[PDB]
C-alpha cells in the first residue's frame, strides 16, 4: 500500500516505511542548517505595526488555515452533511447529530484561526520554508548545521565557565526545530515531524578527561533531559500518565576514537533506549527516554565494535555521493545487519547545478550563497580530484539530466537511492527555498501555486536512470 | 606561445561571459517573478468581488454599492474601482474581513472543498 | 598533490590546539543563549608562583631548555591551573617535560590547599609517607600539551621506586600503558612517571650553596637572610651547589625505617640502617659515573655549563647539567635560580642490564 | 543442516584450521537438572562443554558454575550477566575471574562469542578460543582471527535457529 | 622558492629595522594564525602589521586570502583582514564605503586603542560618527594598495588565468636595484617593477655579502621589506602609526 | 620547495624536542656560516649537530658539501665536516682510517671537550692512543650514515647522474607515515624509504592541523628531523653525546 501522500502528490508507488516500530521515515530527510542564530530567528514576527489586499491575513494565513486538520474536517462535515440531507425518520437525528459536529468543528476552526494571530512566529518566513517542505512529504528533519572543520573551535572545543549551563553545539537548531514541530503538531495532529537530534560530546574536555565512566555516563543524561525540554517544550513530553514521551533518535558523533571510547556512551544510551522492567507481575521500573540510536561517520570497525557489543543500532549517517564512494564497506556492512543508511554527500553542497557549468570555483572571501560552505565545497572539490574534473563530471551528469528533461540534482539524488541510502538534503531558506533540488523562483506563490519544488521521478519505485545512465554515472570515480 | 596566450585569454574571456550570463538569467527571472506577484496583487478586489466561488455578495448588492457609489461621484463633480466597492462594502459592514478569509480559504482547498455534485 | 585543507583525521591537534590559544590574554564573555545575560565568571584561586619567564630567559642564554616561546606557554599554564578553583592548589613550579615514543608530558609540582586521603600500606610492607612529607610532599599534575587537561598523578610507594629502578623503558605518552610484565612493575604507565619523578627531584634538584640553613630539630629548610649572591661563572662549579630535596634511600625511601628489634648491629639489615649525606649535601660529593672504555678516570656527577665563549663577558649567567640523569640543569645569574629537566627520563651510567629470573624456591628438606 | 553438536564441533574445526588459535572449543547454556512479556532469566545457568579442538579432550568433562555464597564469579558469565555477545580478554594474567580447567595457571588471551539466536534474542550457545602457552603460542589474538570468530558464531547462530526451526516442526 | 611568507624569518630579519613584536604576541600568534587560518578556509594568512595606539594596546593585524586571478590587467587579491588586540582571538575588519572612505582619510593622529571609539568630523552642519575601526581599515588599504611589494617574476600565471607561485623562480639577478621587486598587483610580465614608482619613495640596502636586500617605504614609513636570495625567501611588515609622509619633498 | 635547510626554522621547530643552542652561539653561528662556507668553496654548508662534553665546551658540527652524484647505486655525498667549539671560529674535522675506526668505536662515555686528548686502547700489550677528534669524527659518521633524513622524492636525477633537488616536488601525501621519508643516500625512485630500517627504530609524531611531523630516532636518541608541510620545509639535527642506545630491544 503506498504513501497516502506520495502517491497523491508524485503518483508515487511507495509504501511508507518506518525507522523504527512507531516512527516513519520519509525518503529524503532535510538536514536543517539555519539561517541565522536561533536567539534572532526566535525573535522575528509576522504582525506588522480598507482592504490591503496584500497583507499576509489573505495569502499566508489562508492558505495555512486551509491545510489544517480542524479545517478540513469541517469541510468533509459539510461534505457528508449535503448528502446525508439530500438523502432524506432516523436519518433526521443522523442530520442533528452531523449538524452538533459541524458546529463544534466551526468553534474549532475559529480557535484554531485565533491561534496564528496569537502566535506571532506561526507566519513567519522559516515557519513557511519548513512547512512547505513537510508538506512536500519529506517529513523527517535531521539537526545539523555548520560544524568541523569551518565552524567557531572556541565554541566547538572550547571550555566553558562553570555557571554555564550544559548546552551542546547544535541546541539553537534544537531550539528551533522544537519550536517548529510543536505549531506543526499543533496544525495538524500528532506524530506529523520526526527529528533526529545530534549529540556530540567535547570527548577532549578537561571534564570529560578527569571525570572517567561516571561523567560520561552524567553527561548522556544531562544532555538527554537538555533535549527533552527543548524539543517538547516545558510541559509538554509527559503523556496524560506519568509515562513520558520519548525522544525520536539521537544521532552520536565521535571525535577521536584513539582519544577517548565510545562504549561507555553507547551502553548508557542504549539503557536510555529500552524499559527497564521488573518482577514481583512484570511491571516497567524505567520508561525509555530514546526510542533508537545512530551513528555518525563510524569507520565500518567502530560499527562492527559497536555491533559485537551488542548496542541497538538503528541507522548509521555516512557521506557517499556520485563521486565521494570512500564510505562503501560500511554500505556492505549496514547491508549484511539490516541498518539503514543516510548519505549526505547528494549534490555536493551545491556544486552539482546548472549554475557552475563552465563557471569558476567559488572563492571563501567573496562568498556564495547558493552552496552551504564555500570551505566545504571546496574541500569536496580536492577530495573529488580537483575542478576539472568536476567539470566533466557535471557536463556527464548534465547531459543524463537532459536525456530524462529532468533537474541535474535529482540525478544525483537518484543515484544515491538506487544505492539503499536515504538521501540528507541541506535545508533553503527565505527566498532560496526549494533550491536545493533546483528549484528557481519557487518563493512565490504565483511562480508555485502551492506544489512541491520537487521532481517526481525520485520518488517512484522504479528509477528512471536508463541503462546507459548507470554505466556512466559508474564510471565518474 | 603567442597563439597559446591568446586562446587562455580567450577561455578566461569564455568563463567571465558565462558568470555573466548566469547572473543575466537571474536578474530576468527575478523581475519576472515580481512582474507576476504585483499583478496578482492587483487583481485581488476584482477576485474576492466577482470569481470568488463562495459568493460573498451574490453580485447583486455589488452593483447596489456600484450605482449608490457613482451616485456621489456626481455630487462631487457638480460642486471607480473594485478596491473601492469592498472598501464602501466592509466599511458600512456588508462583508466583515473574516467572512473574507474563510471564503478564501476554501477557496484554497483544491478541487476538493465541497463545490462537488 | 591534491588535499583537504585540513584533514579530518585532526579534531584531537584542533582542541589541543584551541586549549593552547585560550592561554593567552582574556576569556571572552560568554552569555546565555536562552537568557541573553553573561555567564558570571570563575572567580579566581589564590596561589604563589615563580617567575617562569625569567627561568626560560636563564635557561635560553645557557642554551638548554625548550626555548622562549615554549617557556612563555609554561608560564600561562602555570598560571591557569593555580587559578582553577576547583583543583585548591597553594603552590606551582613547572617541573620539567618527559619525550615519549608517541605523546609527551609537560609536569607541574604542587601543593594542595587540603591534601587528598592515602590509604593505609597494606601490612608485610615498608610504610608510607603520608602527604606533605618526604617524597609524597608535592602532588604532580600531568597533560600532554600545555593549556589541555591536568590529571593528578597518585602517589608513590617504597615498591614502586625500587620496581622502576629495574627498568629502562621508554616512555609512550598514554599514563595507562603496560610498564612491563617482568620484572613486575606494580602499575601502569601513571606510576612509573610518578616513580622518575621522585627520583629525578631528589637527585637533580638544586639551590646555591649557604641559600638555606639546615634544622637539625626537623628538616626544614629556612633561608639565611645574609647570603652574598656569588658572581659570573662561580655557579659553574658544582660546590657551590646544595641539594634542595632530601636523598633518596635503597629502601625507596627519604627517611629508611627500622623495625621493631637488642645488639642492632647483626638484626637490622644493612639497607635498614642507611645514613645518607647531611642536608644540604654540595653537588661536590656525589657519587661520579663508573668508568667507560678509553679512560680510567670516572666521570663526574655534574658538569658546568657556560652562557659565553670569553670569561669577560659581563652579566654571564652559568650552571650545572646532571651527567646521572642527562637532562636536568640548574642555573642561576643573581639572587634568582631555577631548576628544570627536558629529557626521556632514561638514567645514564651503563650500569643497567636485565634482570634474571627469581630463584625457584627449594625443597622443604634442604 | 545437522544434530547441534554437529554444527558445534564442526565451528570448532574450522576456528582451529583457519585461525592461529591455540585451542577451540564450544559449551552450551544449560539448566540445573532437577533432584530426586517476562525477560529471560539466567541467573541461574552454567556452562557445559560439549565440543574441542583437536588435542584438548579434557574440555568435554568441565563445567562452569556460579558459586553459591568468596570465589570469583568466571569471566564468561559476563556474556550471560550483562548480554555481551563477544568477550575478549588479551591478557588472561590481568584477570582474576578468568578460570582454568586444568587448575593450573596459563599465559595467554582468551575470547568468547556467545551464541544467541536473532529471531528472539537469548544465549543457547558460546564458541571460545585461546591461545594459552604451551598448546599455542601466549601471544594475544590478531583482529583477522577475532573477526573471524565472530563470524563463524554468526553463522552458527544462523544454522542453530534453523535446526531447531526443524526440529521444533518434527514435534 | 618559499610558497609564503614565515613569520619566523620576518621577524628576524626585519628586527633591525625596529619592527618587532612582544614575546607573549609573538607566542600567542604562534598559535593563533593557524586557528584563523583554517576556521576562515583560507589557503593563506599571514601578519601584516602592527599599529601603535595611546593607550598601549596595539593592533595586530592580519591579511589572508584564497587565490588572485588577473582582472582587467591587475593581479587582484580577494584579500580578508583580521584585527586583534592582544594577539590571541581574531576579529574581523569589515570593508568601509567610499563616502567614508574620504572621511577616515581626513583623520589623523595617532589611533586611540580603544575599538568602541568613533571620531567627528564637520560638513556643511552635519557631522559625521566615524567609527575608529573604520580608521583602521582605512589606514591598512592606503598602506597596503601603497606597498605590498613581492620579487619580480616571483609569480606567474596558469591555465585558468590565475596568478601562482612561480615554483621555478632562480632569484634576483641584481637585488640592490628596485627593478627587482615589484606591486603584487602587477601581472607577472607587464614589466611594472618600483622603479616606475615616485623616484625617491623607496630605500634599498644590499647586504652583498650575506645576501639580504631590505626595502624600506619613505612614503609610508614604517613599511619595511626583506629577500633573503642564498635561501630565497621574502617577507615584509608594517609597523607604525599609519599615517602618510607628506612631508617628503622636504625631507629627501 | 626549500633548497637548503634554514637553521632558523630548524631551531624554532626543534626546539620543543630540546634540541637548543645557546643565544651567545646562535648569533655566532649567523654570522660564523657564511664566511666558512664562501672560503671553503662549498655550495651548501650547515649546522649537523653539538655533541656535549665533559667540561662544558660542546662541539658544534657543520656539514657541508658541493655536489651529489649516483654511483654504484647510492646517493653520494662528497661531504666535509667541520668542528667549533664557540660557535665563531670553523676547524676541519679530518677523515678517520678503517683501521683506527674500530678502536674509535670502542671509546665510550662522554667526550672530554679537550681537543688535544687522547685515549688509550690496549690489545694482544699493545696500546694505541686515539686523539679526541678522531673518535668525533667516528661518532658523526656513525650517526650520519644512520639517519641522513629527508623526504621522499624530494630530490631528482639530472641529465649528468647527478642528484638536485626537485623544484616540482608536492609534498608528502601522508605525513604521518614513514614511508614519507628516507635517507640521503638512497637514489630517487629506488623504493627504499624508512620503512625499511628496523621496525621501531623509528617515532613519528604528526600535528595533523599545523602540519609539523617530527621523526625521532630511537637508535641514536637526540637525532630530530622535522617536516612541516605547509609551507614545505624540512630539517634535522643531532645534539646529544653521540653513543649508541644498544638497549632498544629492552626500552620498546
Amino acid at each position: 500500500a503506498p504513501d497516502p501522500v506520495l502517491n497523491e502528490l508524485y503518483g508515487s508507488e511507495r509504501p511508507a516505511v518506518e525507522l523504527l516500530p512507531g516512527v516513519p521515515l520519509s525518503p529524503i530527510v532535510n538536514s536543517c542548517w539555519l539561517p541565522a542564530d536561533a536567539k534572532a530567528m526566535l525573535a522575528e514576527s509576522w504582525i506588522p505595526v480598507a482592504f490591503e489586499a496584500a497583507a499576509p491575513e489573505y495569502n499566508e494565513l489562508v492558505r495555512r488555515l486551509a491545510k489544517t486538520a480542524p479545517f478540513r474536517k469541517w469541510n468533509e462535515l459539510t461534505i457528508q452533511a449535503k448528502q446525508l440531507e439530500q438523502e432524506v425518520e432516523a436519518k433526521q437525528a443522523e442530520l442533528e447529530n452531523v449538524k452538533v459536529q459541524i458546529a463544534d468543528a466551526e468553534a474549532a476552526v475559529a480557535e484554531v484561526k485565533q491561534s496564528f494571530s496569537d502566535d506571532p512566529l506561526s507566519l513567519t518566513g522559516w515557519m513557511q520554508a519548513l512547512t512547505d517542505l513537510a508538506d512536500g512529504g519529506m517529513t523527517t528533519f535531521e539537526v545539523s548545521g555548520q560544524g568541523w572543520p569551518y565552524c567557531s573551535l572556541r565554541q566547538l572545543f572550547g571550555e566553558m565557565p562553570s555557571a554555564a549551563p550544559p548546552a551542546g553545539f547544535f541546541d539553537g537548531v534544537e531550539r528551533v526545530l522544537g519550536t517548529f514541530k510543536r505549531r506543526y503538531e499543533k496544525e495538524r495532529g500528532p506524530g506529523s515531524v520526526q527529528l533526529m537530534l545530534k549529540l556530540a560530546p567535547n570527548v577532549f574536555s578537561d571534564a570529560w578527561s578527569t571525570g572517567g565512566a561516571p561523567a560520561a555516563v552524567a553527561a548522556v543524561e544531562a544532555y538527554v533531559e537538555r533535549a527533552r525540554a527543548n524539543v517538547f517544550g516545558p510541559d509538554g513530553g509527559v503523556t496524560p500518565e506519568g509515562v513520558p514521551e520519548p525522544l525520536d533518535l539521537v544521532q552520536l558523533v565521535w571525535w577521536d576514537f584513539a582519544a577517548a571510547d565510545p562504549l561507555p556512551v553507547l551502553k548508557a544510551l542504549q539503557r536510555m533506549a529500552t524499559d527497564q522492567l521488573q518482577v514481583d507481575e512484570v511491571s516497567v521500573s524505567e520508561p525509555k527516554k530514546i526510542r533508537g540510536i545512530g551513528l555518525v561517520d563510524f569507520p565500518a570497525d567502530r560499527l562492527k565494535a559497536a555491533i559485537q557489543a551488542g548496542v541497538p543500532i538503528t541507522c548509521v549517517q555516512v557521506e557517499h555521493s556520485v563521486l565521494v564512494r570512500s564510505a562503501q564497506p560500511v554500505l556492505d556492512l549496514c547491508a549484511k545487519y539490516g541498518i539503514k543508511v543516510l548519505a549526505r554527500g547528494g549534490t555536493l553542497g551545491g556544486l552539482l547545478s546548472a549554475k557552475y557549468l563552465g563557471a569558476p570555483p567559488p572563492d571563501p572571501v567573496r562568498g556564495d550563497a547558493d552552496l552551504d560552505s564555500v570551505p566545504g565545497c571546496l574541500d569536496a572539490v580536492n577530495n573529488v580530484g580537483g575542478w576539472a574534473r568536476l567539470q566533466a563530471a557535471l557536463a556527464v551528469i548534465k547531459g543524463i539530466a537532459d536525456k530524462h528533461g529532468v533537474k541535474p540534482e535529482t540525478v544525483a539524488l537518484r543515484w544515491q537511492i538506487d544505492a539503499g541510502c536515504f538521501p540528507l538534503v541541506t535545508t533553503r531558506w527565505s527566498s532560496r527555498v526549494w533550491r536545493q533540488f533546483g528549484y528557481e523562483g519557487w518563493s512565490s506563490f504565483e511562480v508555485s501555486g502551492g506544489r512541491p519544488g520537487v521532481d517526481g521521478p525520485l520518488f517512484q519505485v522504479e528509477s528512471f536512470l536508463d541503462v546507459e545512465d548507470v554505466r556512466a554515472l559508474a564510471g565518474l570515480a | 606561445l603567442a597563439a597559446n596566450r591568446s586562446t587562455l585569454a580567450d577561455k578566461a574571456a569564455s568563463t567571465a561571459a558565462t558568470v555573466d550570463a548566469w547572473a543575466e538569467r537571474q536578474a530576468k527571472m527575478e523581475a519576472e517573478l515580481q512582474g507576476k506577484e504585483l499583478e496578482a496583487v492587483r487583481r485581488r478586489p476584482t477576485f474576492v468581488l466577482r470569481e470568488l466561488k463562495p459568493a460573498v455578495a451574490s453580485a447583486d448588492a455589488v452593483e447596489a454599492a456600484a450605482a449608490e457609489l457613482t451616485a456621489q461621484a456626481e455630487e462631487a463633480a457638480n460642486a471607480v474601482t473594485d478596491i473601492d466597492i469592498l472598501s464602501y462594502m466592509m466599511d458600512k459592514g456588508a462583508i466583515t474581513k473574516d467572512a473574507i478569509i474563510q471564503a478564501l480559504a476554501v477557496h484554497a482547498l483544491g478541487d476538493k472543498a465541497y463545490t462537488n455534485h | 598533490l591534491s588535499v583537504p585543507l585540513v584533514p579530518a583525521a585532526s579534531a584531537a591537534a584542533a582542541a589541543a590546539a584551541v586549549a593552547k590559544a585560550s592561554l593567552f590574554g582574556d576569556p571572552e564573555p560568554v552569555l546565555d543563549p536562552e537568557s541573553g545575560e553573561p555567564i558570571d565568571p570563575d572567580a579566581p584561586n589564590e596561589f604563589e608562583c615563580e617567575d617562569v619567564e625569567g627561568d626560560g630567559d636563564l635557561l635560553d642564554g645557557l642554551g638548554v631548555g625548550l626555548g622562549r616561546q615554549e617557556m612563555y606557554a609554561a608560564m600561562l599554564a602555570v598560571k591557569r591551573l593555580g587559578e582553577d578553583a576547583k583543583r585548591g592548589v597553594s603552590t606551582v613550579r613547572f617541573f620539567g617535560k618527559f619525550f615519549g615514543t608517541q605523546a609527551d608530558y609537560y609536569v607541574f609540582e604542587t601543593t594542595l590547599q587540603s591534601n587528598p586521603d592515602m590509604p593505609e600500606a597494606p601490612e608485610g610492607t615498608i610504610p608510607l609517607e603520608p602527604y606533605g612529607e618526604g617524597v609524597n610532599a608535592y602532588i604532580y599534575f600531568v597533560s600532554n600539551t600545555l593549556g589541555g587537561p591536568l590529571q593528578q598523578l597518585p602517589y608513590v610507594t617504597p615498591e614502586q621506586i625500587k620496581a622502576s629502578r629495574l627498568l629502562r623503558r621508554y616512555l609512550t605518552g598514554r599514563l595507562d600503558a603496560p610498564v612491563s610484565a617482568f620484572p613486575a612493575f606494580p602499575g601502569n604507565e601513571a606510576n612509573y612517571l610518578r616513580a622518575l619523578i621522585a627520583r629525578i627531584s631528589a637527585a637533580t634538584v638544586c639551590c646555591p650553596r649557604g641559600f638555606f640553613t639546615a634544622d637539625d630539630d626537623s628538616a626544614e629548610l629556612s633561608a639565611n637572610d645574609e647570603w652574598v649572591p656569588l658572581k659570573g661563572r662561580e655557579m659553574a662549579l658544582p660546590v657551590n651547589w646544595s641539594h634542595r630535596y632530601a636523598h633518596l634511600k635503597g629502601q625507596g625511601r627519604t627517611v629508611t625505617h627500622k623495625r621493631d628489634p637488642e645488639p642492632e648491629k647483626n638484626f637490622w639489615t644493612a639497607e635498614e640502617m642507611e645514613a645518607g649525606p647531611p642536608p644540604l649535601a654540595t653537588l661536590d660529593t656525589d657519587a661520579p659515573l663508573p668508568a667507560a672504555t678509553g679512560d680510567k678516570v670516572p666521570p663526574p656527577a655534574w658538569s658546568p655549563v657556560f652562557a659565553s665563549a670569553s670569561v669577560t663577558t659581563r652579566n654571564q649567567v652559568a650552571g650545572v647539567r646532571s651527567n646521572r640523569w642527562p637532562g636536568a640543569v640548574c642555573a642561576c645569574a643573581g639572587r634568582h635560580f631555577t631548576s628544570m629537566y627536558v629529557g626521556w627520563g632514561i638514567k645514564a651510567g651503563g650500569e643497567w642490564s636485565p634482570c634474571p629470573p627469581p630463584p625457584p624456591v627449594p625443597q622443604w628438606g634442604a | 543442516t545437522a544434530e547441534p553438536r554437529e554444527l558445534l564441533e564442526a565451528a570448532v574445526k574450522l576456528v582451529k584450521q583457519h585461525t592461529a588459535a591455540g585451542a577451540a572449543y564450544a559449551a552450551v547454556v544449560a539448566e540445573p537438572e532437577e533432584p530426586d512479556p517476562r525477560p529471560v532469566d539466567y541467573s541461574k545457568k552454567y556452562f557445559a562443554y560439549v565440543a574441542a579442538s583437536a588435542g584438548q579432550e579434557h574440555v568435554l568433562e568441565a563445567d562452569l558454575y556460579r558459586p553459591a555464597p568468596p570465589e570469583p564469579l568466571p569471566y564468561s558469565f559476563r556474556v550471560l550477566d550483562e548480554k555481551l555477545p563477544m568477550l575478549y580478554v588479551p591478557n588472561v594474567a590481568a584477570e582474576e575471574r578468568v578460570k582454568f580447567f586444568r587448575k593450573f595457571p596459563k599465559i595467554g588471551s582468551y575470547q568468547a562469542c556467545g551464541v544467541a539466536l536473532p529471531a528472539s534474542g537469548e544465549f543457547k550457545a558460546l564458541l571460545a578460543a585461546d591461545t594459552l602457552f604451551p598448546e599455542g603460542s601466549g601471544q594475544p589474538l590478531s583482529a583477522d582471527d577475532r573477526d573471524f570468530v565472530w563470524e563463524v558464531s554468526q553463522s552458527l547462530s544462523r544454522a542453530l535457529e534453523a535446526v531447531q526451526a526443524r526440529a521444533a516442526e518434527a514435534l | 622558492v618559499q610558497l609564503e611568507p614565515n613569520i619566523t624569518l620576518v621577524l628576524k630579519h626585519l628586527a633591525s629595522c625596529g619592527a618587532v613584536v612582544s614575546a607573549e604576541q609573538q607566542a600567542a600568534l604562534d598559535h593563533s594564525i593557524p586557528i584563523k587560518r583554517i576556521e576562515a578556509g583560507l589557503r593563506s594568512l599571514t601578519l601584516w602589521g602592527r599599529l601603535t595606539t595611546l593607550n598601549g594596546k596595539d593592533y595586530l593585524v592580519a591579511e589572508g586570502y584564497n587565490v588572485a586571478s588577473s582582472k582587467e590587467g591587475a593581479a587582484v587579491y580577494e584579500t580578508k583582514y583580521f584585527y586583534s588586540q592582544d594577539g590571541a582571538r581574531w576579529s574581523d575588519l569589515q570593508p568601509v564605503d567610499s563616502e567614508t572612505a574620504t572621511r577616515c582619510a581626513r583623520i589623523k593622529g595617532m589611533l586611540s586603542g580603544d575599538p568602541a571609539k568613533n571620531y567627528e568630523l564637520e560638513e556643511k552642519p552635519l557631522v559625521f560618527q566615524i567609527p575608529e575601526l573604520a580608521v583602521l581599515r582605512c589606514r591598512v588599504d592606503a598602506i597596503a594598495t601603497a606597498t605590498s611589494v613581492i620579487p619580480t617574476d616571483s609569480t606567474i600565471l596558469n591555465a585558468a588565468s590565475q596568478v601562482v607561485p612561480n615554483r621555478l623562480f632562480a632569484g634576483a639577478a641584481y637585488p640592490e636595484k628596485l627593478e627587482s621587486y615589484q606591486h603584487r598587483f602587477s601581472l607577472p610580465g607587464s614589466g611594472v617593477t618600483l622603479s616606475q614608482d615616485l623616484r625617491g619613495t623607496w630605500a634599498v640596502q644590499y647586504d652583498a655579502f650575506k645576501g639580504v636586500a631590505q626595502v624600506r617605504s619613505l612614503l609610508f614609513p614604517g613599511y619595511f621589506f626583506y629577500y633573503a636570495a642564498n635561501e630565497l625567501t621574502w617577507g615584509s611588515l608594517y609597523v607604525g602609526d599609519g599615517l602618510r609622509n607628506n612631508d617628503l619633498i622636504f625631507m629627501l
